[PDB]
């Protein structure tokens, strides 16, 4: 199967640069052109960049023009993206994409999470939520920047899970994520949800343990 | 640089029926015409293509048409696992773009929220802080209305609420309501109460903890 995988988003301050990478696989990636697109957070798609299979052409869009450089290398079957002189506004989820044949996106990569801001990063403090079945929790609080991910028992509990958008407070976002359970399973059991914050290099496991 | 609009922003339908979304284009596009499929946490996924060929991979319940200016994509059977944000493209020419993007909504019956409050944990008293969590998972409707009360008076300030997209099983919404305080109001009264209005039953359902 066709695969990209992204990596190197992060949080940088604006004017600084960033490179983000795209690593093919399952296909003669010099047999296809490649692209780069932005998810802004208002939801809408934004083309950033193409090349050419060979590499011999790439162009961009006005907004990027000149601070953007796209580059692959065949021979590591990798696809890069350079930004430069960034901004607030570019601020955004990026993916790169290839290109078929008629010529269409059929294949994009998982999305690398970039944010432009001059705030500093801000691990979480993570909280336990104890109250036929039942519903445990846990609180991800006053982290920077985004994203977080959140796994129940290191993600041997997966169903019944219900984690929720992150949602800013004064700067800084916050997200609760739940987990429901039959009766039988808790307290008798351990349960605890793992919290990771990449930009801080956090990691953390909080047990649900009952109140008295 | 072409624009594209699609229309209706949002679009809700029931199990079975057929979906129809349209997208207009500003100029020619001779017939570069795609629409693209997001569901949450992932990235776009080509649907169609040249506005008639389906993605490898995509199951005969899509299909678009049109020609000329405006093109449209059609769902039938849809199904359950089908609400999405759905987009169109035009790669006729630089820049390519892409639609403002549609989101697909799917209709069922009414459905209770399944209620939790919890109390804050202990390690967050011990910093000061005092945050009180209530989840309403697995409602529908979406729009529902939550009322926090301290002692029996409602309290405004210090309330985020979050909503996960629609559930891909069961069709459901559930919402996340964080009413956070400091540690000495919290203190200062005892009993905390979580209320879910809704429109299906104007009769409330209630959660509550008494600190004591």
């Amino acid at each position: 199967e066709v695969h990209l995988v992204e990596s190197g988003g992060d949080l940088v301050k604006p004017g600084g640069s960033l490179k983000l990478s795209c690593a093919a696989s399952g296909f003669t990636f010099s047999h296809y052109g490649m692209s780069w697109v932005r998810q802004t957070p208002d939801k809408r798609l934004e083309w950033v960049a193409t090349i050419g299979s060979r590499g011999t052409y790439t162009h961009y869009p006005d907004s990027v023009k000149g601070r953007f450089t796209i580059s692959r290398d065949n021979d590591k079957n990798a696809l890069y993206l350079q930004m430069n002189s960034l901004k607030s506004e570019d601020t955004a989820m990026y993916y790169c994409a290839r290109r078929s044949e008629y010529s269409a996106m059929d294949y994009w990569g998982q999305g690398a999470s970039v944010t432009v801001s001059s705030a500093k990063t801000t691990p979480p403090s993570v909280y336990p939520l104890a109250p036929s079945m039942v519903t445990l929790g846990c609180l991800v609080k006053g982290y920077f920047p985004e994203p977080v991910t959140v796994t129940w028992n290191s993600g041997s509990l997966s169903s019944g899970v219900h984690t929720f958008p992150a949602v800013l407070q004064s700067d800084l976002y916050t997200l609760s994520s739940s987990v429901t359970v039959p009766s039988s399973t808790w307290p008798s059991e351990t349960v605890t949800c793992n919290v990771a914050h990449p930009a801080s290099s956090t990691k953390v496991d909080k047990k649900i343990v009952p109140r008295d | 640089d072409i624009v594209l609009t699609q229309s209706p922003a949002s679009l809700a339908v029931s199990l079975g029926q057929r979906a129809t979304i349209s997208c207009r284009a500003s100029e020619s596009v001779d017939s570069f015409m795609n629409w693209f499929q997001q569901k949450p946490g992932q990235p776009p996924k080509l649907l169609i293509y040249a506005i008639s060929n389906r993605g490898s991979g995509v199951p005969a319940r899509f299909s678009g048409s049109g020609s000329g200016t405006d093109f449209s994509l059609n769902i039938h059977p849809v199904e359950e696992d089908d609400p999405a944000m759905y987009f169109c493209q035009q790669t006729k020419e630089v820049p390519w773009t892409f639609g403002g993007g549609t989101k697909l909504e799917i209709k069922r019956a009414d459905a209770a929220p399944t209620v939790s409050i919890f109390p804050p944990s202990s390690e967050q008293l011990t910093s000061g802080g005092a945050s009180v969590v209530c989840f309403l998972n697995n409602f529908y409707p979406k729009d529902i209305n939550v009322k926090w009360k301290i002692d029996g008076s409602e309290r405004q300030n210090g309330v985020l609420n979050s909503w996960t997209d629609q559930d891909s099983k069961d069709s459901t919404y559930s919402m996340s309501s964080t009413l956070t305080l400091t540690k000495d109001e919290y203190e200062r009264h005892n009993s905390y109460t979580c209320e879910a209005t809704h429109k299906t039953s104007t009769s409330p359902i209630v959660k509550s903890f008494n600190r004591n």
